[PDB]
């Protein structure tokens, strides 16, 4: 793993020492040239997950999300131009160090065996973030959401290290391999019941279950378009990772103490999936939608049917592409004009004909096409959820209606049934913006072919 | 104007389902002059 | 037998048009639309022979092409049902819409 | 329906059908009709239900149709020929609805008043 | 553009021979084939819905109870 | 019926756009007007069609429609669905004589200056096949359906006689 | 009238990106498309027999395909 | 309409050929004996 | 850099990288393995991952 | 060419053409045209491509496994041994797999090749499938997204009891 | 809808009604109908800015107080909600139940 | 609102819905005469608060003569078209760029459109004076447009040059 | 000439595709099961026994 | 298609061929300028009647409001001219 960690270190003096105008250039290229490796990792075989380094390795899951972030950092970095392409220097350098320095941090965090090594990457992934949307977030009022949304982190996402260290003086290594073949039942009482609780309230804390989702819209809102990729499309998926992987232990507890988590995740499925259909600007529309799909994925994690994972992953990967991708349409639909609000202008039909088709593309992506990833993850959960309670698909199919309505609700009235006339100004298309679709939408249609790659460890 | 010309004369319902009638069962009178010759 | 590898050559007749619908982005000027409906009409004839073959001795095979990744218990690949029901429906659709597609060449001229 | 056979040959279903006879099998007068071995009736494959006595006349015209195969026509003599087999079939069950209506009536009627008189 | 096309105001529309040849010919096909066929069909097909007079058979008459 | 359905409600719509745009557009069945004015193609395909779809009275379709209502005449059927099959197909005749008792009857009423036009291939090259198909299409379908069961073939008194 | 002016929203720039993505895909499309075919020709795929007695085979070609 | 059905839904029209003289009269399943001579 | 190496270069790798998972090796050994239960005799696929010959099992 | 008594094709059992009334050929003028146009042009090139290939030859080889003592022998701890015990168990379970997914398939192809004939010819080979099915069904069925040795084993010891008990109140 | 009663207007509602509505009314159509050359964006108008702002729930962060509020939201949260609870709860262990007993006819169940 | 567009108003749609009413077009006629004579009786009495309420009773009478589905013809809203179009109207301001090979596409057609450019960007002082000078205090009384004295364009010209409908 | 190119259009169509299944059939246990020939008794042997009605 | 377009000459001869096709008042003073009520003294009702049945002339629009205050012939071609689309 060790030379995929060099490469981006290297990645950083790159920026720093340049001339100007090449930034850009510089970042992009030797990026790209990153992925082709990220393309590398993929040797995964057999049973045995994979070692490089008694300190950190990879099984599957790792492995896509990894692939992901490593392909995500171009072209978030590629997107994030032209936001403002006018400053001194130091900004633009210091802005691509941030976003670098964060998906050292992220590496770190998807391959790292020892769960406090996670950890410490943990929060250490969580501070480069924070800088980038609040330094400059396009801040309405600021709201002061990224710092104590550091606090909706921290505050209950403290003591699951307490819950660690337990863990490790008890039964020795915090090793994930020795971790696993060691691990032994833990019987229901109140003290597994402070631990448990612990650890998964602690991570569900990350990808919003209905209760805490409030956390994202402000927080999304306020992300200049490189920290919006980077959160929505990772920053949650680090939450459901090390939930899929503390979840090895909590074994018998997880029954009894799961069920009322599922319950309010299938209720806040539909919820959310409701919210999100009649508000008005834009960019919490897709949010909210992050929300419901990641709700989805909790409800996967808790039953532990492998269906459950394989759909379970399927999702994180499809709808990282996706939400992100969406997202991006979502700005460049703001540069045109500086509104955020949905309603203001329409059309898009007729003008930029060709932004229509990604427009289009994405949202059918988003609306559980069935080639399409999205809904071949999102199938398996819907059968291991089946599985587990005949009753809920009432629940689920109804998502599925929602989730439609909204869906393709976004595809219109941005999109289609007139021009609001005194605009005036859009300037048609740019050649970046199709090379960012392109690099989002080409990949998850691609996968619609060969998706073994991105189907979970249970394979 | 709605009345007068080569309408006025049109057709009552019956006639629709005997507009071609008089060539095709004459066609038809002839059809089985095919087996009886 | 093979001829019904014609019968999953003709899909593939269909599957034709786009990628010129795509990739050229000239001659399409020249009427494609003309073009879209000859395609149709060769899936006609060539979706018409199966047919035949089928009523006189039956023999429905269905194939199952490269298969569809695995996972655990049920490899689920994709196929091409020869029921009857595609047999008899597939000349029908292709068809009707060879009429419709005409018509339309004469309604949004 | 003749007789219960047994579970013990293995066969559930049309191997086993109700029994080899599809319909009834009457007891009755005299046996049933003929026969059409079970073999050749799998092996030209006949749905149930469109498997009956009159097969005789059936599995011909599924004949006639391969037969002269360009031909839409063929015979529309051996179509009227299970059309007329399966029109006497069906007016025999008409007429076992005759007989036990009547029997009904019969005794019922004669048994019901006649054992009231006492 | 114009085949001769004609656009009239308040008059008959005009109207071209062949097309009246045409429909004309396929309202001769259509009773043509259904005359044609009628008198190569049936509409009661084979022998007829049966009747009571077998529901004596009156032979069958009760053993026991005379 | 499926098929068969598909032949002659595609003709109808196929037509149908001949008469609106034809019209201009209004497609409203008030306005609308007699049946042969310069319209002798598509009036025919609305006999054919019309007629077709009014359960046939021998033509091709009736080889579905009437089939069904004959065995669906008989046996355990719950009988609430008999009633059902017979005044249901009756509006659908009733449809019909709708369409032609309006779009084809009286003498024209609707905005003036004609420019109606049949003339062109695309058309009559189109319902010309599709009808020329038609009324032979549902033939060949006829007796080339492999037999499935026992059709009934024995039908009684009204409970034959009633399906035209 | 004779000929109206229609007014389309643009052409130049939505035709020049297609042409040039596809000209990239294409530009290394072909020769790995080629690749593809040629080793599919002139370098057999691969066959099967057996491990032989007292033989160690080595890392590689416990896979058929010669790109594996 | 419907609940008028799931009134006719216990109720039943018959085959053949007529229906409700009914005493308590056969309906399909064959019942009593089996005899002729 | 973008859509010509990654896309289509990647897109041939891991289109046809080696046997994933060894689902296909899985397949191989599933065959010859069933051809030796059959013509052996014995019933394939015994269920008891491991054999009660050699186990041992709480008392009350 | 693949190994025939796995995958079983029955007797061809192909009809005798009768041409039983004098008409035209419709199909089979295209059948030998056809047999004329798409046979050979794409036969010579596959016989090429043969030859091609046969002129350098390759070797590949299906991998082996050897056995181990598998979870018996391994310490309650110390998983220096596990590891082999546990993954070869893996392996071991994904070949199950295959053979569940090799069962399912005749199956499929039992009813296609019966024909109307669904509950005719395909009774043995539906016998054998509820066999295995029901073992598989029995033995991995029920564990969970964590499972490696320890809870096979663990079920195994959960049937075996509930059966002592089941055969002690046989008496 | 339905409009009805015809209403006689009066004297002041005509007066009133007439010149002080039609009055902002066209004050603000002639406001942003200027429409000049040399605008390149949006024309920005303060409309539906009120709309985007008292639709983001200014209300929402300050507090709740009681009235009958805390009903309307708990009782909107509490009876379908925890009903729905006390279902999967109850479907639940008897699923459990009928597999660990009698049968629950499952035999080939496999991939779950 | 006043007395005039009112019942005017109630006598046309009125008609509407009579149209929509009968057929062949005739008995829509002499129908439509027997109301012709039952407002024609009506108008020739100026008394003041008797009319206004038969009228309402006409609003009553009238209503009830509403079958749900009335005629409407295709271009204003209604089933037919209301801009069937819609997705072809392009707006003058786009164009403004094109590239300007394209721009050379069609070499004249801008030269007269930088007539326009040039006629309306030498204007808009002219109209921007004109109108502060009449608008009475607020503009509040208008929302007409009144017309240009000295010779030359009229002010508020720009979008109601439009896009045409196809 | 032009319909004989057109009837190439489709005509490779068939050359790639009965490639791939001539090479691909054999390749694969299980594709292309078809429903066994239906057979008759006027093949092999028949028994009947049969006359009548009229 | 639907090809003929309704240039000036064409809808002049329209508007002025059905107010010639009206009875009550005589072809004998018709024209664009001929004032349409303080010439003839047409019903107000009345005119609300001629933009009726004119409206059924072309088919289309003619909202209440501005069909109120129409008058004069060749206004009427006008407004049917600029709603239209007919100018050269
Ligand atoms: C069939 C198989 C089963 C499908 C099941 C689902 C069916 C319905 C799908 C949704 C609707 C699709 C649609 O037509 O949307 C409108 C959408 C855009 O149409 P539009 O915006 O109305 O018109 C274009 C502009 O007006 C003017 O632009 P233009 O005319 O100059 O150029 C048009 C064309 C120009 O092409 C390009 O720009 C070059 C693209 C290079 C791709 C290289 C890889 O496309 C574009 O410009 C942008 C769209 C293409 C983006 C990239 C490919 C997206 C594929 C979407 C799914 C496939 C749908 C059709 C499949 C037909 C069978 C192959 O068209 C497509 O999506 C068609 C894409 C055709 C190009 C690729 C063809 C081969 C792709 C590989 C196989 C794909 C299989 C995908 C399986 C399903 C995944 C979800
Ligand atoms: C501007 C034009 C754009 C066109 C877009 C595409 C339109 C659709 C029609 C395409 C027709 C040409 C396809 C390539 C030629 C070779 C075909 C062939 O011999 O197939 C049998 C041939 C079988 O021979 P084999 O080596 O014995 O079999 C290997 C298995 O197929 C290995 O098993 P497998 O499970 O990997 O199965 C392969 C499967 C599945 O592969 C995947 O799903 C790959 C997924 C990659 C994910 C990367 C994520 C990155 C983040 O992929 C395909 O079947 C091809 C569709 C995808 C093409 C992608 C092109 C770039 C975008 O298939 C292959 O060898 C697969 C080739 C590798 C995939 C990439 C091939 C395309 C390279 C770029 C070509 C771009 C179009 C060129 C212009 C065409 C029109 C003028």
């Amino acid at each position: 793993m060790l030379k995929y960690i060099i490469p981006t270190m290297m990645l950083m003096p790159l920026t720093w020492l340049s001339k100007n105008s090449m930034i850009w250039i510089n970042t992009t290229l030797h990026s790209l040239l990153i992925s082709l490796t990220s393309l590398l990792l993929l040797n995964q075989f057999g049973d045995n997950s994979l070692n490089f380094s008694l300190t950190f390795f990879s099984d599957s899951l790792s492995t896509p999300l990894l692939i992901l972030t490593m392909w995500l950092l171009p072209l978030m970095l590629m997107a994030s131009q032209h936001h403002l392409s006018k400053e001194n220097l130091a900004r633009k350098k210091l802005f691509i160090s941030m976003l670098i320095l964060l998906q050292l941090f992220l590496i770190m965090t998807f391959t790292a065996t020892e769960l406090i090594f996670f950890y410490i990457m943990f929060e250490a992934t969580l501070v480069p973030t924070l800088i980038i949307i609040t330094r400059w977030g396009n801040q309405t009022e600021r709201l002061n959401a990224g710092l104590y949304f550091l606090f909706y982190t921290l505050a209950g996402s403290l003591p699951l290290l307490v819950a660690l260290i337990y863990i490790q003086n008890t039964m020795g290594s915090l090793n994930f391999l020795i971790l696993q073949y060691w691990v032994q039942p833990m019987p229901n009482s109140w003290s597994n019941t402070f631990m448990w609780l612990a650890c998964m309230m602690a991570f569900m804390v990350k990808m919003p279950l209905y209760g805490l989702h409030l956390w994202l819209p402000k927080a999304h809102v306020e992300a200049p378009i490189a920290g919006s990729m980077v959160l929505a499309a990772i920053l949650l998926k680090l939450g459901g990772y090390g939930m899929m992987r503390i979840t090895l232990l909590l074994n018998p507890i997880t029954d009894f103490m799961a069920y009322p988590f599922i319950m309010l995740s299938l209720w806040g499925m539909i919820m959310t999936s409701s919210i999100c259909l009649r508000q008005t600007d834009l960019k919490s529309l897709i949010a909210y939608s992050s929300v419901s799909h990641m709700a989805l994925v909790i409800v996967a994690i808790l039953i532990q049917t492998p269906w459950s994972y394989m759909g379970a992953t399927a999702l994180m990967i499809a709808h990282g592409l996706t939400s992100s991708m969406l997202f991006c349409l979502a700005n460049s639909n703001y540069e045109r004009v500086h509104s955020r609000t949905m309603i203001l202008a329409r059309g898009l039909q007729t003008l930029l004909p060709l932004m229509a088709a990604w427009w289009l593309l994405a949202s059918l992506t988003n609306l559980a096409l069935p080639p399409s990833i999205n809904l071949i993850g999102e199938l398996f959960v819907v059968m291991s959820t089946f599985s587990w309670s005949n009753i809920t698909i009432i629940l689920m199919g109804l998502n599925m209606v929602i989730t439609a309505l909204y869906s393709l609700y976004m595809l219109i009235t941005t999109q289609r049934g007139k021009h609001t006339h005194h605009i005036n100004n859009i300037l048609p298309s740019f050649t970046r913006e199709n090379a960012l679709m392109s690099l989002h939408m080409l990949p998850l249609l691609l996968l619609s072919l060969n998706p073994k790659i991105i189907l979970g460890p249970l394979y | 104007w709605r009345y007068m010309g080569g309408f006025a004369n049109n057709v009552s319902f019956v006639g629709a389902l005997l507009k071609g009638f008089k060539w095709g069962f004459a066609a038809f009178v002839v059809a089985v002059g095919a087996e009886y010759y | 037998m093979n001829l019904f590898s014609s019968l999953t050559l003709v899909t593939l007749i269909l599957l034709t048009m786009p990628i010129a619908a795509i990739n050229f982005n000239t001659h399409k000027f020249t009427n494609y639309p003309l073009y879209v409906k000859t395609t149709i009409s060769c899936a006609f004839i060539t979706s018409m022979i199966p047919t035949m073959m089928f009523i006189h001795t039956g023999q429905e095979m269905i194939i199952s092409n490269w298969h569809w990744l695995t996972i655990q218990t049920l490899k689920l690949s994709l196929s091409f049902k020869m029921d009857f029901f595609s047999m008899m429906f597939v000349p029908v659709a292709l068809f009707v819409t060879w009429s419709i597609m005409e018509f339309s060449m004469w309604y949004m001229h | 329906a003749r007789r219960y056979l047994g579970d013990a040959s293995v066969e559930p279903e049309p191997l086993r059908m109700p029994t080899f006879p599809p319909d009834y099998g009457f007891p009755e007068r005299k046996e049933r009709e003929m026969v059409a071995t079970q073999q050749e009736m799998n092996d030209a494959q006949l749905v149930l239900q469109q498997r009956d006595y009159c097969a005789h006349y059936l599995i011909r015209f599924l004949k006639c149709k391969r037969d002269s195969f360009p031909n839409f026509l063929a015979c529309k003599h051996e179509q009227h020929d299970w059309d007329y087999c399966e029109h006497l079939d069906y007016v025999k069950r008409m007429k076992e609805f005759e007989r036990e209506r009547r029997l009904l009536q019969r005794k019922k009627r004669r048994e019901q008043r006649e054992a009231d008189m006492a | 553009g114009g085949a001769h096309i004609e656009p009239r105001y308040r008059q008959f529309p005009q109207l071209t021979r062949s097309q009246v040849i045409q429909a004309e010919f396929f309202s001769a096909t259509m009773w043509f084939w259904i005359l044609w066929r009628f008198w190569h069909d049936s509409d009661a097909v084979l022998g007829h819905f049966p009747y009571p007079d077998p529901s004596q058979w009156t032979d069958e008459e009760l053993g026991i109870p005379p | 019926h499926i098929c068969t359905h598909a032949f002659f409600k595609a003709m109808l719509f196929m037509c149908s756009g001949s008469i609106i745009h034809s019209l201009n557009d209004e497609q409203d069945i008030r306005k609308m007007g007699g049946l042969f004015k310069a319209m002798p193609f598509t009036t025919t395909a609305l006999i054919i069609g019309s007629l077709a779809l009014t359960g046939m009275p021998f033509l091709t379709g009736f080889y579905s429609k009437d089939l069904i209502i004959e065995s669906a005449n008989t046996s355990y059927t719950n009988a609430w669905a008999l009633l059902m099959t017979l005044v249901a197909t009756s509006f659908t005749a009733i449809y019909s004589t709708r369409i032609i008792f309006f779009a084809l009857l009286g003498q024209p009423r609707f905005p003036t200056l004609i420019n109606i036009n049949e003339n062109n291939p695309f058309l009559i090259n189109s319902i010309k096949r599709l009808l020329i198909g038609s009324l032979f299409a549902g033939f060949i379908i006829s007796n080339n359906i492999p037999p499935m069961t026992i059709p009934q073939m024995t039908m009684p008194h009204y409970l034959k006689m009633t399906a035209l | 009238g004779k000929r109206l002016f229609i007014i389309k929203p643009s052409g130049f720039y939505d035709k020049r990106f297609l042409k040039l993505l596809r000209f990239y895909i294409l530009l290394t499309g072909i020769p790995v498309v080629i690749g593809i075919t040629l080793i599919n020709v002139f370098i057999g795929e691969a066959e099967l027999a057996e491990i032989p007695e007292g033989y160690v085979p080595e890392h590689w070609e416990y896979f058929k395909h010669p790109i594996s | 309409g419907f609940v008028a059905f799931m009134l006719f839904m216990f109720w039943v029209g018959e085959t053949y050929p007529t229906y409700q003289p009914v005493g308590p009269k056969q309906y399909p399943y064959n019942n009593l004996y089996l005899e002729r001579g | 850099f973008g859509f010509s190496i990654v896309l289509v270069l990647g897109s041939t790798f891991v289109a046809y990288l080696p046997d994933y998972r060894m689902q296909e090796w899985a397949r191989r050994e599933a065959e010859r393995l069933v051809k030796y239960r059959e013509a052996h005799g014995l019933p394939l696929m015994e269920s008891n991952c491991f054999d009660p010959s050699k186990i041992q099992l709480p008392e009350d | 060419s693949w190994d025939k008594d796995v995958y079983p094709e029955p007797p061809r059992r192909t009809p005798a053409p009768s041409p039983q009334t004098s008409l035209p050929n419709p199909i089979t003028y295209l059948t030998k045209a056809f047999d004329l146009l798409v046979d050979r042009p794409v036969t010579l090139v596959r016989e090429f491509i043969e030859r091609q290939h046969a002129k350098n030859k390759y070797y590949y080889y299906h991998r082996e496994f050897r056995r181990v003592p598998d979870i018996t022998e391994c310490h309650e701890k110390d998983v220096l041994c596990m590891f082999e015990a546990e993954m070869q168990w893996k392996r071991d379970y994904k070949v199950d797999q295959e053979i569940v997914n090799i069962i399912q398939e005749r199956l499929k192809a039992c009813q296609q090749r019966e024909g109307e004939s669904h509950r005719q010819n395909c009774a043995k080979e539906l016998q054998q499938f509820t066999q295995v099915v029901k073992a598989y069904q029995d033995r991995y069925h029920d564990l969970g997204a964590h499972y490696s040795a320890r809870k096979c084993l663990a079920k195994q010891k959960q049937r075996m009891l509930a059966e002592r008990k089941a055969t002690k109140e046989a008496a | 809808l339905d409009p009805a009663e015809y209403d006689i207007s009066s004297e002041t509602r005509k007066a009133q009604a007439e010149r002080l509505a039609i009055r902002s009314r066209l004050k603000r159509e002639y406001q942003l109908q200027y429409n000049d050359p040399s605008r390149r964006g949006v024309v920005e108008d303060p409309a539906l800015i009120r709309w985007t702002c008292a639709r983001s729930a200014n209300v929402y962060p300050n507090f709740r107080p009681n009235t009958k509020t805390s009903l309307l939201g708990a009782l909107f949260g509490i009876g379908p909600l925890i009903f729905w609870y006390y279902v999967f709860k109850t479907d639940r262990d008897r699923k459990e139940k009928l597999i660990q007993e009698g049968k629950l006819d499952r035999t080939f169940n496999i991939s779950y | 609102l006043t007395h005039q567009q009112k019942v005017l108003q109630l006598y046309k749609r009125a008609l509407r819905h009579l149209e929509s009413r009968c057929v062949h077009r005739d008995k829509y006629r002499y129908f439509a005469c027997l109301l012709r004579a039952r407002f024609d009786e009506h108008k020739n009495e100026k008394d003041m608060v008797k009319a206004t309420q038969l009228l309402r009773e006409a609003e009553k009478e009238f209503w009830h003569g509403q079958h749900p589905q009335p005629y409407i013809f295709p271009e204003s809203p209604g089933g037919t078209s209301y801009e069937r179009y819609e997705c072809y109207k392009v707006p003058e301001w786009c164009l403004d760029d094109w590239h300007p090979s394209e721009k050379a596409m069609y070499p004249d057609y801008f030269a007269k459109r930088e007539q326009w450019k040039k006629l309306r960007r030498e204007s808009w002082e002219r109209e921007v004076k004109q109108l502060q000078e009449e608008t009475p205090v607020g503009g509040p009384r208008t929302e007409a447009l009144p017309p240009a004295r000295k010779q030359g364009d009229l002010p508020p010209l720009w979008w109601h040059i439009v896009t045409r409908p196809r | 000439r032009h319909s004989i190119f057109a009837f190439t259009h489709v005509l490779i169509p068939v050359w790639i595709i009965h490639y791939y299944l001539k090479y691909h059939v054999t390749t694969k246990p299980y594709t292309i099961v078809e429903k066994k020939p239906r057979i008759f008794p006027g093949d092999t042997i028949l028994e009947t026994g049969e006359v009548i009605p009229p | 298609s639907d090809a003929p377009p309704l240039t000036l000459e064409g809808i002049k001869d329209r508007v002025l061929y059905v107010l010639k096709l009206y009875d009550k008042i005589d072809p004998e003073k018709l024209s664009v300028n001929s004032h349409f009520m303080k010439d003839l003294g047409l019903d107000s009702l009345d005119q609300v009647e001629i933009i009726m049945a004119m409206e059924d002339e072309f088919g289309f629009e003619i909202p209440d409001i501005d069909a109120e205050k129409l008058m004069c012939p060749q206004e009427i071609v006008d407004y049917i001219a600029d709603k239209k689309d007919v100018y050269e």
